[PDB]
DNA sequence: TTTTTTTTTTTTTTTTTTTTTTTTT
């Protein structure tokens, strides 16, 4: 059936508790398999992440996870990764809000 | 004749005024159209490759033909195809596939399919 | 006494108290339905900004009254949700005068802020990128005669007049005026005196470098008492119209773009090229496919000769034009694409120096590909489609023996800078939002 | 309730309109 995974910023994570969201951020630090993400929300997320991560050296990254019960942290399910060892985070603060505007496309 | 930038999700929405006719997509004709998703399952064929391809709007599965091991589960893939309902089931037939860019263009292209719906709606 | 911001649908007894800074013309229209007149106007306070319009009989009470620049109360019109596609402004709504619409001029402009001008020097013009906004000023240098033109793509006659504009910076630039400011420009008294003119919203053109155009929201006063016009008036009747100055460039469009943003559909909706003039546009469009026969010819090994080569008598490659054989051929692009856009699709040609980066592979290294097998030939024509790219350009027509046929050729192809072309189209969502 | 942002300017290069993924799930 696939849900769709909503694209969300650092403040949206309140409307899905619990549900499988898809965030796209700069990694701020790596502390064993946590991960600190900067948001195009300018916010900051925690993220859980799997064992098998060599997220640290790499910039720009997109996390699909689950929202956990507390507001802001977060298990990760799949991650993607973009930069270079320049994706334009005032353009995705856009698409998110924009794909919120149209749930006709990007939702049921 | 055109190619529209879509998601997943608006393929899915697509009407096809029963018969086997061609699929609308806001009161026009979808015929060639194009979008980015990642690919999460890859079958293969002697004849053809499935992909098993979501876009957070949705999955939905595309096969391109053998007459590109590049790509990967877990990459996102620009796509360039035609909508098929075979039996119900919903696929697209792709002569083009391809790794995104950057991925500015996954982003890019949400916004492309934003605005080229609104063109077509108003 | 509402700010300008506080107003909403949700709240019918309100009092603005704003400043127009700009005037719209009266607009008539035609149509199935209607047919009538409107006029629109943009206020100002301390809290923000809102466009007003009235229609048909409020243009009759209000036109006269509502004046740029002067300061009126405002009390009992409708608040609606702004058309942002037709607006300027960023709010959410705009107001519609009703026939209950009061209007009175308050003598207390205090509370109210000024049009604050963020002038540009003529001299830096060229940093300020294409199809922007502008503040200007300077001496009116001289001025063109009415030129009446119809475009191509309103098919509705234009009034037209151009405008040399200096300053301090010794540079000289044109600015275009439009429909009836044009035609009664020489009516405005001390226009032949080298007025200084002052622009508030001015489009900022490349055609001729950098060029400038009026919009109808823009701005021209006639010496204003404003200290910058007082300086440039002492400047120029002391050593202006004694020096020499530069004239940008890089007849007249000026304030004109040098090729327009269309999609596939508007470059044939408006038989782009279907005339003598060539004309210029940009396309971003994927490539769909590439016409793999007569890709590629055999050309001139010559320096600066690329004049196709035949075998001779003698198995050599002979071109006709640097009167000379080669044992090789030079391998030049003639390519032949096919463009894809949501609009629509449409064919491109392209000479070697665009179709190489669009196959990422020289013509010479393309043939010695071939000559292997046409698996790994084909597979590279194949790969080349599915990209997009930002197309320079032009149509043209063509005498193929008595008959005509309209050719786009691409003048230089970029890639899609995904970053910047979404930007764009963010705001162009948030148009109909 | 009701409607829009205008103009303009050039290579040297083949032939003259081109086939996009083709067939199983
Ligand atoms: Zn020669």
């Amino acid at each position: 059936m696939e849900k769709p995974t909503p694209l969300i910023n650092s403040s949206m994570l309140g409307q899905y508790v619990g549900q499988t969201v898809r965030i796209v951020g700069k990694v701020h630090k790596v502390t064993g398999n946590t991960l600190l993400m900067q948001t195009s929300d300018l916010g900051n997320v925690e993220i859980a992440m799997t064992p098998d991560s060599d997220v640290s050296s790499s910039t720009f990254v997109e996390v699909t996870g689950k929202v956990s019960d507390a507001g802001s942290s977060f298990q990760a399910n799949q991650i993607r990764e973009f930069t270079t060892v320049d994706v334009d985070l005032t353009l995705v603060e856009n698409v998110v809000q924009i794909s919120a505007a149209f749930p006709n496309l990007f939702s049921d | 004749n055109t190619l529209r930038p879509v998601t997943i999700r608006q393929i899915l929405n697509a009407e096809q005024p029963h018969p086997d006719a061609e699929f609308i997509l806001d009161g026009a004709e979808l015929g060639q159209l194009t979008f980015v998703a990642v690919v999460r399952n890859i079958s293969r064929n002697a004849t053809n490759v499935a992909y098993s391809v979501e876009d957070g709007t949705g999955q939905i599965e595309v096969r391109q033909w053998l007459d590109a091991s590049e790509i990967r589960n877990n990459v996102y893939v620009r796509v360039l195809g035609t909508l098929k309902s075979f039996q119900n089931r919903r696929s697209i037939s792709s002569g083009h596939m391809r790794p995104v860019i950057d991925y500015n263009e996954v982003m890019f292209h949400r916004l492309e399919a934003v605005h080229a719906h609104l063109q077509v709606t108003r | 006494i509402y700010p300008i911001e506080g107003l909403s649908p949700y709240q019918n007894r309100w009092t603005i108290k704003a400043r127009v800074t700009s005037k719209s013309d009266i607009r008539h229209w035609s149509n199935q339905r209607g047919e009538g007149k409107l006029f629109s106007v943009n206020l100002l306070d301390d809290s923000g900004e809102i466009k007003a319009t009235g229609f048909n009989d409020a243009v009759d009470r209000f036109y006269p009254l509502l004046q740029e620049n002067h300061v009126y109360l405002i009390s009992k019109a409708r608040v609606n949700i702004a058309k942002k596609q037709f607006s300027n402004l960023q709010n959410e709504y705009e107001i519609t005068f009703e026939n209950s619409t009061e209007i009175e001029e308050c003598t207390d402009a205090t509370d109210v802020p000024e049009v604050k001008y963020e002038f540009v020097r003529i001299n830096e013009l060229e940093s300020v990128e294409a199809n922007q906004q502008c503040d200007v000023i300077g001496i009116l240098d001289s001025y063109g005669e009415l030129s009446e033109i119809v475009s191509k793509a309103s098919q509705r006659p234009v009034q037209k007049r151009e405008l040399t504009l200096v300053d301090q910076g010794n540079r000289s630039v044109k600015l275009t005026l439009w429909g009836k400011t044009a035609e009664t420009f020489p009516t405005n008294a001390g226009v032949d005196e080298k007025p200084v003119l002052a622009f508030k919203g001015v489009k900022v053109g490349d055609f001729g470098g950098r060029s400038l155009s009026m919009f109808s929201s823009s701005t021209m006063l006639i010496n204003p008492d404003i200290t910058e016009s007082h300086v440039l008036r002492g400047w120029y009747d002391n050593d202006g119209a004694h020096a020499q100055f530069q004239p940008y460039t890089n007849g007249g469009g000026a304030g004109a773009n040098m090729a327009e943003r269309r999609t596939i559909v508007q470059v044939k909706d408006e038989n782009l090229g279907m005339s003598e003039k060539p004309d210029y546009f940009n396309v971003r469009a994927t490539v769909v496919y590439i016409k793999q026969e007569n890709l590629y010819y055999t050309a001139c090994a010559s320096e600066g000769c690329n004049k196709k080569v035949n075998l001779d008598h003698e198995n050599n490659w002979r071109c006709e034009k640097c009167d000379r054989s080669y044992a090789t051929p030079e391998y030049r692009y003639i390519l032949s694409t096919n463009v894809a856009d949501a609009t629509g699709q449409m064919w491109l040609s392209g000479f070697n120096e665009d179709a190489t980066q669009l196959i990422g592979m020289s013509a010479g290294e393309l043939h010695k590909l071939r000559e292997e097998s046409e698996s790994e030939f084909s597979a590279a024509l194949h790969r080349a489609a599915n990209r997009m790219y930002m197309f320079n350009c032009r149509a043209k027509m063509d005498t193929f023996n008595d008959t005509a046929r309209v050719r786009y050729t691409i003048s230089r192809a970029a890639p899609v800078d995904f970053a910047k072309a979404g930007m764009e189209l963010v705001d162009a969502i948030r148009a109909y939002m």
